[PDB]
DNA sequence: GAGCGTATGGCCATACGCT
DNA sequence: GAGCGTATGGCCATACGCT
C-alpha cells in the first residue's frame, strides 16, 4: 500500500465507492482522511496512457492501466461484467487545473473505449474540489475530507452517455493519431 | 448533478490545448519565449541576479520563480534555465552559469543544490527598458505579483535563439540564427517595408547553429523562409587524413545541432558489432576542452573511406534534418509564420517598445520640469517663502499660502515644503537651473521623436545597430552550395 | 608529494567529528537549537514570513536558507523545517505548516512542492530583539551574508521543545517541557541562586511531551535532573470500556512520545499471528482529527482485558523508555549538563540579551537627543542659520561654518541640512520640543536599568512572566506517583 | 552514468583511478579528464564503515564491489597487485568536513583489505581549490586544471610508517568503542 | 532486535507533434 | 523509428550513538 491502492472494509459494491486521485502527495492525504470502512483510493501517478493513439499490446502492458483492472475487477472489451463490479461509485479525483482537465480526458478515453457499460450504468463520477488555483497535493487532510471525501459535502458529476454515434466521433478526434482534425477542431472552438 | 460525456470531453480537452499551445509550449513572436523561460529572466531581473553581481545558487532562482511566478515543478523550471546556460542549446545563451550544467553527450547538469546562475550581458537587452511602461504587466497566478507578458526584447530572440516545441494539435521548430545577420535583415526590412525573402536572404543566409557543423544547400533553408516550413540538412563536419601506407582515417569536429555525441557514437559502435556497415576497425571519442568534438573513425586498408562516411551520414546521425515548423504565438493565438513575418512582427514590437518608453520619459520629463520651476520660484523669493512656511501653523496651511501667494501647484508647493537647507548653497542654486535648461532641450529631443514616425524609425535602427555592434559575432554553420 | 596514513586518519576524522558536534548535531544551550533550525528561522524572519501575512512556499524558503546560510541538501532543510511544524514532535511548534506535513503513522510529508509555512506566533519570542544588538552576528559560509550565532529565545526553548542529536563520540537526548513550569522555574532560580534541583523540582515536575501519555514514578526524572543521565518510563493512556454483555475492549488515547503509532499497531498485530498474545479477536485503527489517537483491542470472552494491556505494556511500544542525555553546546563545547545548569545558562543568556537591548536602546537615544538638541539650536536661530547655508558655495563650507558659528557637531550640522522646508512651521516645531522632553525620561529610565543589576534582573522576570501569560499551557503528560 | 568511467589505455603503469565523491562531481570529472589516462568512479553517499560491519555485509556493499571490480586485485588474502588496473588510485572528495569523512571510510577500507596497495604508495589524496565550494559546485575546466592536470595538480601519496600505530588509530577512530573515540575528539580539541 | 534525526540525488513512465 | 522539450516525485543505502 506505499505507491499502491488502499482498500475499503466493506465487501459490498452498493456500499463501497473507488476515488481514482491525481499524484502522489493526493494519494496520501485522502488515504488519511477517508472514510476506511467505505472509501478506497487507487493514487494515479503521472499522465495516463492515450488509449486511443496505442494498440492493445501496449494498453495492456502499462502498469497504470492493469492496476484499475485489477481494482474495478471487472474484465474489459468483450469480458466485461457489470454485474461483477467492485464498487458502485468510481470517483475521477484530479487537481483543478489544465493538466488535472487532461488526465480527466484520458482516464475517461479508457472508460469508453474499454468499460463503456460502466459509465451507461452511471458508475463513473468526476469529484468537484475548489478551483482556486492550489490543486489537491496542497490541500491538508481535514481539508481534503469536507471538500469532496463527505459525500454529505462532496458534489460529484454522474458522467452519462446520450449520443454514442457522437461520442465516437468526439473521442477519435480529439483523441485519436490524426493531429489535423485536432487542429482544425481547436483553430474553430478556439 | 449530471454531466454529459462528450460536453466533458470537449470541454476539458480544449482546456487543456489552449493552455499548452498559449501558456506553455509555444514562443511568443516579439521575444521568442515561453512562459517558463521568461519567468526565469524576470525573476532574474527583480532579484537583481545581474553579470556584475555573484553568481546566486540555482535553488534560490528556481524556488522564488516558483513561489511568485511558476506554479509548476522546481525540477521543470531548473532544467529550462539549464538549457538556457547551455553554449551548445542557446546560439546566444541566456543564463550565465558556474558548475555541472551537462555536456554535448546528453550528461545532465548537477543537482540544483550544486550549481549557480545569473544573467548574461545579452540577457540584459531582453530586459532593456522593462520598467520605463515599454511592455503591459499582468496579475500572477495567485494575484500577490506582477509579471511580464512580454519582456522588451530589444535583439531580435526568437530567430537568434530559436524555439522547439510540442504542444497540442500543433508544434514549434524555430532554428537559431546569426544576430549580425538576423539585425542586418530587421534593419533592411526598417527600410524597405516591400522587401523579398530572397532580398532578406542576402543578410540571413540561414540558420547559425551554436554546434557550428554544416548546411546542404540553400534549397532547404529557402522553403523553411518562404512558407515557414521545410527540412534543412545538417551534417557533420568530417575530414579524411591521408596516413602512411596508404591507410585513412575520419576525424569528426563538428556534430549536428541537438544531437546526441555519445548517442551517435553508440549508434556507429552497434551498425560494426551488428556488420550493418563494413571498414570500420576502430571508433574513438577523443573529444577534451582543449580540442573540442574530435570522434576519430580508423579505417581498414583496403577499404574506401570516402565511401564509408557517406554511408555513415545516410545511416547514422552524423547527418541529421532540421524539420522547420515556425509556430509562434502572435497576438496571442498560434500562427504559422514565414521569415518576414517573423521579422515584422519583431520590427514593430521594437516600435512599440520605443514609442511608449519615449512617452514614458516624456511623461517624467514634463513632470520633472515642473518641480524645477516651482523650485525656481521658491529660490529667487527664498526669503518670502521662508516667512510663509514660518508664519503656517500646519503643512496644510503652509501648502495653501504658497499655492495662493506664488501661484504654484498643489506638487511645486509640496516639492517646496520637501526642499532640504542644504539646497540653499551656492552650487546646488546653480544645478537646479542647469537641470531644468538641459531638461527642456530634452523635453524637445523627445516631443521630435513622437512627433515623426522617421525620427522614431531611425531610433530603433541606431539602437539596433549598437546592440549588433556589441553582441554580434561570426558565422559559426557553413552553408555548402 | 607525501602524507602519513595515521596523520591523515587523526586529522581528517578529528575536522569531520568536531564539525557534527559544534555545527550539526548537537543543539546550543542558550537558544535550544541545531544550526539547521536556526537557519530556517532566521530565514523566515529576514523574508518577513511572520504569523500576519500569508503562507509563502516550502521550496522558496528552503531555497534562500540554503543558498544564504545552510550549504547542504534542500532535503535536509525541508525535512528539519517540517519536523519543527508537527504538533506531535515539537511541544511548542515553531513553524507553522499548510498542507501534509505528516502524521504519527511514520509518514512524511509532502514534497516541498505542495507545501506552504511561515512562522508561529511563539517563534517571534525567540526571534523578540535580533536586530537591537542583543546578539553577536557572524559571516556566513561564502561569506557575502550575515547570521545569527544564537537567537536572543525569549522562552526557554531548549528544554521547551527538547533535543534529539546522534553526534560524533556523543549524542543528546533532551526530552521537552510544559513552558509555564520552565518559567517559574526560570524565575524561582533567579530570585535563589543556591536552589536545589529538588526544590526546582517542585516548579518543573519533569518532561511534558506534546504527544501527552504517562510517566512512570518521578524516580526516573530526579536521576536525570541531578546527573543529565536518566532512563523515563513513558506508558501510553489505555482505558478498558465495558461494551458488551460480558464483552469489553481496550482503548488507547495518547501515545508514548517519539514512538510510530503505525510500527506500534504492527508489533501487536505481529504477536497476535505469531500466537505469543491470545486474548485479541480483532485490532483497529480508528483515529481521525476531532477524534485524535484511537486505537482499539477488542478482547475474547472470559479473557481478562487487565492481563493483556499489562502484556501489552511489556511486549510492545504501547510502553516505552526515554532514555536523558542532556547535552548541549556551552561556549561552543559540548557539556553533560543537569537540569540547574540548563536553566542557569539559559538566565544568564537572558540576563545578556536585555542589557545588550538596554544599551542598544541607549545608544540610539543619546544620538537622537543630540541631533533633536541640534535642530533646538537651529529652529531657534533659523533666520541665523539660513542666511550661513545661503552664503555658503558648498555643502562642506556650510557644514564648517554652522559648526564653528552654532557650535555644533559634525552630525548636528549635517541633520540641519538635511532638515526639510516644512520642518519650520508652528506644530513641527513643537513636535521636537515634545519629542526631546519624552527622550531625556526615556534616557534616564533606561540608565536606571543599567544602573541596578537587581532592576536589570526584575526586568528579565516581567518580560518571562509576560511569556508565561501568553504561550503557557496546562500540563499534557500525567507523572503517576 | 552513475557506473565507472574507464580509460583507452591498457598499461596500468600510466593509469589513474579517481573516486569522486558524488554522482554531479562525476559527471564534470568525466568530462574534463584525460580520457587517455584518467578513469572516474562515482562513489555514492558515505562509503560503509568495514572497522564496524562483518564480512557479509561488506561484501553486499555495492560501492565497495563496484571498487574492487575496477582495480580488479582482490580482497584479503587474495589481493594481488600484480593484477592492479591502476598505479594510481586518487580519493577525490568535497574540500569540506564530509568529504574528511569520505576520505577516512576509504583509508579504513583500503588499510584492512587492499593494505599491499597503500604500501605500494598507489593511494593518493587529490587537493582540489579549498575555496568553501563542494565539488559539484565547480567547472569540468577548473576541475582539470587544479586538480586531475599532471602539470598543475598536488597529490598527497599515501605511506605506512607504524603498521603497529595505524592499527591503534583505525581501531580507535573508526572502530565499535565509542568511548576512546570521545577521547581522542576532547583531547585534540581545537585543531 | 532497531530506529531516532541531520548529513552524503539519479531512475523510472506518461501526453503532445513531427520526421 | 525514437527523441526532441515543458508538463504530471518516491525509492534506495550509508555514518553516527544510544538504549
Ligand atoms: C545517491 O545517494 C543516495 C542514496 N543512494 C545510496 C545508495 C548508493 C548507490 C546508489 N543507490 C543507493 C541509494 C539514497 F538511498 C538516498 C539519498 C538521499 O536521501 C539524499 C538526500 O539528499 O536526502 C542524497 N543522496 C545522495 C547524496 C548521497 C542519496
Ligand atoms: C512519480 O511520477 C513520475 C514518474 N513515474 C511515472 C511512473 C508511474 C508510477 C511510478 N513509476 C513511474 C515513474 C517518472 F518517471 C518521472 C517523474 C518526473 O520526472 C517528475 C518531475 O517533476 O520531474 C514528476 N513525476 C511525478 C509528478 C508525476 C514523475
Ligand atoms: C534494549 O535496547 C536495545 C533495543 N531496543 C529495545 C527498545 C524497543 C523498541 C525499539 N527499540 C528500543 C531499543 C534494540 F532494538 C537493539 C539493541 C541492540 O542492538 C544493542 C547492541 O549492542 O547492538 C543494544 N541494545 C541496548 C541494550 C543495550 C539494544
Ligand atoms: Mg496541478
Ligand atoms: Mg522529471
Ligand atoms: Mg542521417
Ligand atoms: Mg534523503
Ligand atoms: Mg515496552
Ligand atoms: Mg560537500
Ligand atoms: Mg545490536
Amino acid at each position: 500500500l506505499p505507491g499502491k491502492l488502499a482498500d475499503c472494509s466493506s465487501k459490498s459494491p452498493e456500499e463501497c465507492e473507488i476515488f481514482l486521485v491525481e499524484g502522489d502527495s493526493a494519494g496520501g492525504s485522502t488515504k488519511s482522511g477517508r472514510d476506511s470502512r467505505t472509501q478506497a483510493i487507487l493514487p494515479l501517478r503521472g499522465k495516463i496512457l492515450n488509449v486511443e493513439k496505442a494498440r492493445l499490446d501496449r494498453i495492456l502492458n502499462n502498469n497504470e492501466i492493469r492496476q484499475m483492472i485489477t481494482a474495478f475487477g471487472t474484465g474489459i472489451g468483450g469480458d466485461f461484467d457489470l454485474a461483477k463490479a467492485r464498487y458502485h461509485k468510481i470517483v475521477i479525483m484530479t487537481d483543478a487545473d489544465v493538466d488535472g482537465a487532461h488526465i480527466r480526458t484520458l482516464l475517461l478515453t479508457f472508460f469508453y473505449r474499454f468499460m463503456r457499460p460502466l459509465i451507461e450504468a452511471g458508475y463513473v463520477y468526476i469529484a468537484q474540489p475548489p478551483t482556486g488555483y492550489k490543486g489537491l497535493g496542497e490541500m491538508n487532510a481535514d481539508q481534503l475530507w469536507e471538500t469532496t471525501m463527505n459525500p454529505e459535502h462532496r458534489a460529484l458529476l454522474q458522467v452519462k452517455l446520450e449520443d454514442a454515434i457522437e461520442a465516437d466521433q468526439t473521442f477519435e478526434m480529439l483523441m485519436g493519431d490524426v493531429v489535423e482534425n485536432r487542429r482544425q477542431f481547436i483553430e474553430d472552438n478556439a | 448533478n449530471e454531466r454529459n460525456i462528450t460536453s466533458e470531453m470537449r470541454e476539458s480537452f480544449l482546456d487543456y490545448a489552449m493552455s499548452v499551445i498559449v501558456a506553455r509550449a509555444l514562443p511568443d513572436v516579439r521575444d521568442g519565449l515561453k512562459p517558463v523561460h521568461r519567468r526565469i529572466l524576470y525573476g532574474l531581473n527583480e532579484q537583481g541576479m545581474t553579470p556584475d553581481k555573484s553568481y546566486k545558487k540555482s535553488a534560490r532562482i528556481v524556488g522564488d520563480v516558483m513561489g511568485k511566478y511558476h506554479p509548476h515543478g522546481d525540477s521543470s523550471i531548473y532544467e529550462a534555465m539549464v538549457r538556457m546556460a547551455q553554449d551548445f542549446s542557446y546560439r546566444y545563451p541566456l543564463v550565465d552559469g558556474q558548475g555541472n550544467f551537462g555536456s554535448m553527450d546528453g550528461d545532465g547538469a548537477a543537482a540544483m543544490r550544486y550549481t549557480e546562475a545569473r544573467m548574461t550581458k545579452i540577457t540584459l537587452e531582453l530586459l532593456r527598458d522593462i520598467n520605463k511602461d515599454t511592455i503591459d504587466f499582468i496579475d500572477n497566478y495567485d494575484g500577490n505579483e506582477r509579471e511580464p507578458s512580454v519582456l522588451p526584447a530589444r535583439f531580435p530572440n526568437l530567430l537568434a535563439n530559436g524555439a522547439s516545441g510540442i504542444a497540442v494539435g500543433m508544434a514549434t521548430n524555430i532554428p537559431p540564427h546569426n544576430l549580425t545577420e538576423l539585425i542586418n535583415g530587421v534593419l533592411s526590412l526598417s527600410k524597405n517595408p516591400d522587401i523579398s525573402i530572397a532580398e532578406l536572404m542576402e543578410d540571413i543566409e540561414g540558420p547559425d547553429f551554436p554546434t557550428a557543423g554544416l548546411i546542404l544547400g540553400k534549397s532547404g533553408i529557402r522553403r523553411a523562409y518562404e512558407t515557414g516550413r521545410g527540412s534543412i540538412q545538417m551534417r557533420s563536419r568530417a575530414v579524411i587524413e591521408e596516413r602512411g601506407g596508404g591507410r585513412q582515417r575520419i576525424v569528426v569536429t563538428e556534430i549536428p545541432f541537438q544531437v546526441n555525441k555519445a548517442r551517435m557514437i553508440e549508434k556507429i559502435a552497434e551498425l560494426v558489432r551488428d556488420k550493418k556497415i563494413d571498414g570500420i576497425t576502430d571508433l574513438r571519442d577523443e573529444t577534451s576542452l582543449r580540442t573540442g568534438v574530435r570522434v576519430v573513425i580508423d579505417v581498414r586498408k583496403d577499404a574506401n573511406a570516402s565511401v564509408i562516411l557517406n554511408n555513415l551520414y545516410k545511416q547514422t546521425p552524423l547527418q541529421t534534418s532540421f524539420g522547420v515548423n515556425m509556430i509562434a504565438l502572435v497576438n496571442g493565438r498560434p500562427k504559422l509564420i514565414n521569415l518576414k513575418e517573423a521579422l515584422v512582427h519583431y520590427l514593430e514590437h521594437q516600435k512599440t517598445v520605443v514609442r511608449r518608453r519615449t512617452q514614458y520619459n516624456l511623461r517624467k520629463a514634463k513632470d520633472r520640469a515642473h518641480i524645477l520651476e516651482g523650485l525656481r520660484i521658491a529660490l529667487d523669493h527664498i526669503d518670502e517663502i521662508i516667512s510663509t512656511i514660518r508664519e503656517s501653523d500646519t503643512d496644510k496651511v503652509a501648502m495653501e499660502s504658497l499655492q495662493q501667494r506664488f501661484k504654484l501647484s498643489e506638487k511645486q508647493a509640496q516639492a517646496i515644503l520637501d526642499m532640504r537647507l542644504r539646497r540653499l548653497t551656492g552650487l546646488e542654486r546653480d544645478k537646479i537651473e542647469a537641470e531644468y535648461n538641459e531638461l527642456l532641450n530634452y523635453i524637445s529631443e523627445l516631443e521630435t521623436i513622437l512627433a515623426d514616425e522617421e525620427v522614431l524609425l531611425q531610433l530603433v535602427r541606431d539602437e539596433l545597430t549598437e546592440i549588433r555592434d556589441r553582441f554580434g559575432d561570426d558565422r559559426r554553420t557553413e552553408i555548402q552550395l
